């Protein structure tokens, strides 16, 4: 049971930090740009059993696109990002949205307002409106702060599966199981790691 | 879950970061409660962590009365120590974890279960 | 009295048991 | 091996290239990643266009085929002039051949949509090149043409419906103006036959895929027409009865209904309100018999999640909340239309229950302009008043905790509606509570939920009214209280209790006796252990004390003492268990109360008893780690200083130009302790290197020396007395932070140490000349170099330099001037470089630099350095403002960038520059600035973007230079060029648009 996912958003709003985030559980504070498109498989764990997501994580930056609206054939859900710290990137959620439902003329597709952790907002709450007419799922969410980070897939995982009483599960935690050629290795591994400083010294956790 | 068989010994907050040797950087892998799972047929204790909402396993090793919590440069509520055989992602890899609290209360009180645990797991 | 009453069950206001 | 397609030296093999493309799309790993960048590659070689006809007509994979198309797509967008003209008539009679062949194939024409609609798009691309002035007969042939089949009819809808949207939707951006206006004017002059077609198909029936297709191209015309064919015809009556019936056909019309609730259309013609009326009733009536009665639980539906069923109740509550926001008033007189207007606003009443946060937002902003106007408007409430009944339940059971600005619209809503019927909303208010007693609906966030409604209504009803009402809430919640088990109940409901009370303070003003019990109980909270109350405690404290304090300050009746006094006395116990935190919001709320007091005297005499615990401390740390420095590196040492200082940040948050006389108590100590723990930090990465400034013993010490900076800030920021300011705190307080931050390690320079500097300039910059000059000294240079390298170091820095330079620009200009040259000319490549970072703080702070340096040398005059200033920079300046302009990475400082060029390009058309801006060898003699400066930019233009003619560029320039006093014209040149450089053979006309 898989699905393709596309995602789609102008450069820097973050897709690629997202689906890092849900892939490895890290963070990545630096800005390397996508190009074309990195597709990983993402897999949920639910009641009515595991789900698949195919993740098309497209390019943002025109001069990095590569196949563009090629991605999107036969894309069976999409989730289209911007950053609310950048007015820019709202203003062209509209055209990403004609460029991927001329492709995909029905498939559920969520928009994601992406960096609210941070202070000075700049695209306000009363002014996203867009996903009304369009029938799209809007969320605030941050991939630095995990705020509504699960939310897109899960709905998604219900728009598809057909079940509005889909949830995400534990998964099953197997046993885990139980040399001094290697003592002087995992020391030196040790002896670095230590002297690197932990990132995010003052967040809560 | 099959957690069936276990109980709880001690739960806690904490962020759980693997360092990347290649890259010379730590990298977060999970954020959830931090349990001491202790199953009652075996008599053997284990670490399980679960990521928050996603409930994925981003910890799963035992406490090995071998491994050794040393601090970290940068922080006074951490633990650095490596681990030979971790299973949250597959078969047993090994990691040099960090694991970071609210609070050097917890982070002091995790060391002391942490032990604690190394004493039942030799037995 | 009424404003009077409200006042002295609020000072018995207590958390435990 | 795949890499096979790559090489055009030899002839493409068509079956291998299918491969690659089934390999990229159902494949995975490796062998998909590298296929991948393979097509892409393939894709973006400048003469795979040459090669899209053998792979459209031998390919047998429909991804192929879309990826030839996208590949003739670049072509024809960025170099169809450049084309020979044969080529440009054999691709346009290529693509019209296909499509013509795809519609007859009945088998392809439903199993590859994506194909035929990627065809039709790249049809539509071209007609924005050729139509009509080299394509005049597309329209009619078109219209003849659809009447030969269906599948063809069908199609053409789709391609007039892409057609409109790349025209009048999606032109603003792509294309300049003057090729915008020709593409609208000409679909303007042949909609005639495009709506008797559109209008045929839609009576005559009868292929839903036809109908729909139809329907969608509708909607797309409702964004432009001319009114005349909506209300003139009947299909409105087409749309409200015979498409609303059928599933297939409902969501597209309920849209293009929506659109017409739109429409440009007279206000004076009372037929033209009878459509309206007309269309609106038989689109209710089509929803009561063949979707669902007034009376359906759409909550319940849109749960289920059946079909569209969530599309259509979010298109519903789109198309009613749309009209009634225009229309209602048309219902409202009428006594044979109040039924009508009543369903339809009983229907939003049942979309309101649904759960879904985005779509409740929708009818809330409708409930909210329905309430307001019932609010203002005379002779209206009463014929909502069952309406108005059930929104009020609505609301108060979603109330939400206090999203931010969702609890706003909530409170406004329910504060109209409770104007609107004062006994209605306490009865229910009143049942609910009840109901939470009897415990057939109590529940954590369904008490919580009431408390906040209860709480969001304060100061809507009389005051006496409100008293009765509270008394009563406060009175039965106490019972609820008392009556529940566990201290996990308890506290949620002493909770509540305390958030109700804080929110009417009208009533706790006028009850002195209950205002102290509230207070006397918020302090035996602040001992309870169960996690939140103490906070809650600390927060409904300082709450009510913004809103009471008057009656903290003064000497109550029967009392022997202002209440200050005796907060103040127990203040050791009150706070002897709560976090350092909660400590501070305590001292914060008592700096809120004295500043009530103004008489000084007694006004410092509060701050002195407030402040003693902190200033014995203080006292005993400042004897004790000054003999001698070893105790700065105790843990426990570091957190009580801390400490110290930001419970004086909270007082002077509160009490601002009032806290002065404590700053001075500590002022002196409090920079020789900066001082001494600059030294230590600076002493601990030389023993222990740059990670020392990552432990924890370091990081504690710069949290005392930005502590003591925000201090300085909080007061300085807020001083009345500038004057105390300038000869008391500025010149202590540059001696000892600006030479530690010049001579320390960028990884040792605290940013907030720029950051007070700004605040320090903000306020008295006009008064510290000389102060200004050394700060400039001590970290410009030394910023600058930590900065200058790439984008991405020391982020902190980064923004605080530019504000810092910011309001040095604006306030002490002079200081500036003052610079060597060579500091001068860094100065200016510094703004330059802020230019380029997409940093939107930094971008921001440094065009309007530039802006404010232009200012700040126009006003110098015909003086030697503004005409050294114009010699050196000028075109620097308008130079590095084109490069951000057009390089398609700063496009969110578009705008001030325009305005930045503008000033640049009108001094020279206004001759305020005196001085030639050639050297008198580049040029003859005698010739203009003007002259000049179209010269130079046209060369700059030439080298810059080398595919532009000279004749472009030349009307491009004329056009700018014109317009460089109408800024929304001449950035309508500007986007006109964006444009054109994204191309070839542009017309140069177009910049004569305006
Ligand atoms: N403060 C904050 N930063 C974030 C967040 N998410 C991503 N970023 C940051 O945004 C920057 C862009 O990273 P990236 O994920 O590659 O964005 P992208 O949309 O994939 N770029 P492209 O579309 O060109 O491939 C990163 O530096 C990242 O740290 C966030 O939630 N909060
Ligand atoms: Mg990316």
């Amino acid at each position: 049971v898989q699905f393709k996912l596309v995602l789609v958003g102008d450069g820097g709003t973050g897709k690629t930090t997202f689906v890092k985030r849900h892939l490895t559980g890290e963070f990545e504070k630096k800005y390397v740009a996508t190009l074309g498109v990195e597709v990983h498989p993402l897999v949920f764990h639910t009641n009515r059993g595991p789900i698949k997501f195919n993740v098309w994580d497209t390019a943002g930056q025109e001069k990095f696109g590569g196949l563009r609206d090629g991605y999107y054939i036969q894309a069976q859900c999409a989730i289209i990002m911007f950053d609310v710290t950048s007015r820019v990137t709202y203003k062209n959620v509209p055209n990403w949205h004609r460029d991927l439902v001329r492709v995909c003329e029905n498939i559920p597709i969520v928009l994601c307002g992406n960096k609210v952790d941070i202070k000075d907002r700049k695209v306000k709450a009363k002014s996203i409106v867009f996903h009304r007419k369009k029938n799209l799922q809007y969320y605030d969410i941050s991939a630095k702060s995990n705020y509504n980070f699960e939310k897109p897939f899960l709905w998604l995982a219900r728009k598809l599966i057909g079940d509005p009483n889909l949830e995400f599960v534990a998964m099953p935690a197997l046993a885990p199981p139980e040399d001094p050629a290697l003592a002087a290795q995992y020391e030196h591994d040790l002896e670095v790691a230590q002297t690197t400083a932990l990132p995010d010294e003052d967040d809560d956790l | 879950t099959m957690e069936e068989d276990e109980e709880v010994l001690y739960k806690v907050r904490a962020k759980l970061f693997r360092f990347d040797a290649d890259a010379k950087e730590w990298k977060e892998r999970g954020t959830g409660d931090c349990k001491f799972l202790k199953n009652k047929k075996t008599n053997k204790v284990r670490i399980l962590m679960r990521r928050d909402k996603t409930l994925k396993i981003c910890a799963n090793h035992i406490i090995a009365p071998e491994y050794t919590l040393k601090p970290n440069v940068g922080s006074d509520r951490s633990w650095v120590y490596a681990c030979t055989a971790d299973i949250a992602e597959g078969e047993a890899e090994a990691f040099t974890f960090a694991i970071r609290f609210g609070s050097k209360e917890n982070a002091d009180k995790f060391k002391e279960e942490f032990e604690k645990a190394q004493e039942i797991n030799k037995k | 009295t009424n404003l009077e009453a409200l006042q002295k069950k609020l000072e018995e206001l207590e958390l435990d048991e | 091996s795949m890499e096979g397609i790559l090489d055009f030296s030899n002839d493409l093999d068509i079956a291998l290239l299918d491969q690659v493309v089934s390999t990229f799309y159902q494949g995975s790993g490796v062998q998909q990643k590298q296929a991948q960048e393979i097509l892409t590659k393939f894709q973006d070689n400048p003469d795979a266009w040459q090669k899209a006809d053998q792979i459209l007509q031998f390919s047998t994979n429909p991804q192929s085929k879309f990826i030839a198309l996208s590949i003739l797509d670049k072509l024809i967008t960025r170099k169809w002039k450049l084309l020979p003209n044969d080529h440009r008539i054999g691709i346009r009679n290529f693509v019209v051949g296909m499509i013509i062949s795809m519609c007859q194939d009945d088998e392809v024409f439903k199993t590859q949509k994506n194909l035929i609609n990627k065809s039709d798009l790249t049809l539509v691309q071209i007609l924005k090149q050729e139509w009509p002035q080299n394509w005049p007969e597309f329209i009619p042939e078109l219209i003849g043409s659809s009447s030969s089949s269906v599948n063809v009819c069908e199609n053409n809808m789709i391609v007039l419906k892409l057609l409109s949207e790349e025209v009048f939707d999606f032109s603003a951006e792509q294309m300049t103006q003057a090729k915008a206006l020709h593409l609208k004017n000409s679909m303007s002059k042949e909609f005639e036959q495009i709506f008797k077609l559109c209008f045929q198909v839609l009576e005559q029936g009868s292929s839903s895929s036809l109908i729909v297709a139809t329907l969608e191209s509708l909607l797309r015309y409702l964004h432009w027409i001319p009114y005349r064919y909506i209300y003139e015809t009947n299909i409105l009556e087409l749309l409200s009865t015979k498409f609303m019936t059928s599933p297939d056909t409902r969501a597209i019309t309920l849209k293009c209904l929506t659109e017409v609730s739109n429409l440009k259309i007279p206000q004076d013609n009372d037929l033209i309100k009878r459509q309206t009326v007309l269309f609106f009733q038989n689109t209710l009536q089509q929803i009561a018999t063949s979707v669902m009665p007034v009376t359906a639980d759409l909550k319940a539906t849109y749960a289920n999640a059946n079909g569209n069923d969530q599309s259509f109740l979010q298109d519903l509550a789109m198309f009613l909340t749309t009209y009634l926001a225009r229309n209602r008033a048309l219902l409202e007189s009428d006594e044979s239309l109040r039924e009508l207007l009543l369903n339809a606003h009983q229907y939003l009443i049942q979309l309101s229950k649904i759960e879904e946060r985005e779509l409740f937002k929708t009818t809330l902003d409708y409930w909210h302009n329905l309430v307001a106007d019932l609010f203002y408007e005379p002779l209206k409430k009463h014929i909502y008043e069952e309406i108005c009944s059930q929104l009020r339940l609505v609301i108060i059971e979603n109330m939400v905790r206090p999203t931010i600005q969702l609890y706003k619209s909530e409170r406004e809503v329910l504060v109209y509606l409770t104007h609107l019927n004062v006994i209605d909303t306490e009865e229910i208010m009143i049942s609910k509570l009840a109901r939470q007693i009897d415990g057939s609906e109590w529940s954590w966030h369904n008490i919580n939920t009431l408390s906040w409604a209860i709480g969001s209504i304060s100061g809507t009803m009389s005051e006496d009214t409100e008293k009765r009402f509270v008394v009563t809430v406060i009175k039965d919640l106490l019972g609820l209280c008392e009556q529940k088990r566990g201290k996990d109940n308890k506290a949620v409901v002493a909770s509540d209790i305390m958030y109700v009370v804080g929110q009417y303070p009208r009533f706790l003003k006028a009850h002195w006796n209950f205002l102290r019990t509230v207070i006397l109980k918020l302090f035996e909270f602040m001992h309870e252990t169960h996690e939140g109350v103490q906070d809650m405690a600390c927060d409904t404290f300082i709450k009510i004390v913004q809103k009471c304090k008057y009656h903290f300050v003064i000497q109550q009746p029967r009392e022997s003492e202002p209440f200050i006094q005796t907060i103040i006395r127990d203040i050791q116990k009150t706070t002897a268990d709560l976090q350092p935190q909660q400590v501070h919001t305590f001292y914060k709320a008592c700096g809120i109360i004295i500043s009530e007091e103004r008489s000084v005297a007694e006004r410092n005499r509060l701050l002195s008893d407030l402040m003693q615990l902190p200033n014995m401390a203080w006292d005993t740390i400042v004897e004790q780690s000054t003999a001698n420095p070893t105790l700065l590196l105790d843990s426990e040492t570091v957190k009580i200083i801390a400490n110290i200082i930001k419970t004086n940040v909270a007082v002077c948050t509160s009490m601002g130009a009032d806290f002065y006389p404590q700053l001075g108590h500590i002022y002196y100590n409090m920079l020789q302790l900066y001082r001494a723990v600059s030294s230590m930090i600076s002493a601990q990465v030389a023993a222990e290197g740059l990670i020392a400034t990552k432990t924890p013993k370091v990081r504690g010490l710069r949290t005392i020396k930005k502590e003591i900076l925000k201090l300085v800030e909080t007061y300085i920021s807020k001083a009345r007395n500038l004057d105390d300011v300038v000869k008391v705190l500025v010149e202590p307080l540059l001696n000892a932070v600006l030479e530690d931050y010049m001579n320390n390690v960028p990884d040792a320079r605290d940013a907030e140490v720029l950051n007070c500097m700004t605040t320090v300039v903000e306020k008295v910059g006009h008064m510290i000349p000389q102060g200004v000059i050394l700060i400039l000294q001590s970290v410009f240079e030394c910023t600058l170099d930590m900065i200058n390298k790439d984008f991405t170091e020391y982020p902190e820095h980064r923004v605080e330099f530019y504000k810092l330079l910011k309001v040095i620009n604006e306030k002490s200009f002079a200081a500036f001037l003052e610079l060597p040259p060579a500091a001068f000319k860094l100065f200016v490549d510094a703004i330059c470089w802020a230019f380029k970072h997409n940093n939107r703080d930094v971008e921001v702070n440094g065009l309007q630099i530039a802006l404010d340096l232009v200012k700040n040398i126009e006003r110098m005059g015909n003086v030697p350095f503004a005409n050294e200033f114009h010699k050196n920079y000028f075109f620097i300046f308008v130079s590095e403002t084109f490069f951000v302009l057009t390089d398609s990475d700063h496009k969110s400082g578009f705008s001030k960038q325009a305005l930045l060029l503008m000033k640049l390009i009108s001094l020279v058309y206004d001759n305020k520059i005196s001085v030639p801006l050639y050297q008198e060898a580049e040029v003859p003699q005698g010739t203009s600035n003007q002259v000049y400066l179209s010269q130079y930019l046209a060369n700059m233009l030439s080298n810059a973007f080398p595919h532009l003619t000279s004749e472009q560029i030349a009307s491009f320039l004329s056009a700018l230079t014109k317009q460089c006093k109408d800024l929304v014209v001449f950035k309508g040149t500007l986007r006109d060029f964006l444009v054109q450089i994204k191309e070839v053979g542009g017309d140069p006309t177009d910049y004569l648009f305006a």
